[PDB]
């Protein structure tokens, strides 16, 4: 398709990453006391925050 | 809309997350990591257009 835009970043990166975080958080609520899912939440949170910052130019 | 500086900072963020995340720790986490890869690949296709 066309080049990437702010709307593009939000709808194809920021929004889908948020879906991944919610899905992982849901996994955490099932089972259990695992270190893996927790780490995924942190990694994904950092990713969106970094992309959210870039999309704000600063 | 996006500048070379922004594209170049968002791509690394994605690759860094794909690289350092616990995507091999379980079947569930692998699916999440794959989605991240599809998100990264989708972005490349755009900035490559």
């Amino acid at each position: 398709v066309t080049d990437a835009t702010l709307g593009s970043v939000y709808s194809e990166i920021i929004s889908p990453v948020k879906d991944c975080i919610l899905t992982v958080a849901k996994a955490v609520s099932f089972n259990p006391g695992g270190k893996d899912n927790t780490d995924a939440v942190e990694v994904l949170t950092e990713l969106n925050t970094k992309v959210e910052r870039a999309a704000l130019n600063q | 809309q996006l500048s070379d500086e922004q594209k170049e900072t968002i791509l690394k963020a994605l690759n860094d997350a794909i690289e350092k995340g616990p995507w091999d720790k379980s079947n569930f986490l692998r699916v999440i990591g794959k989605k991240l890869i599809a998100i990264r690949d989708r972005f490349l296709k755009r900035i490559g257009a």
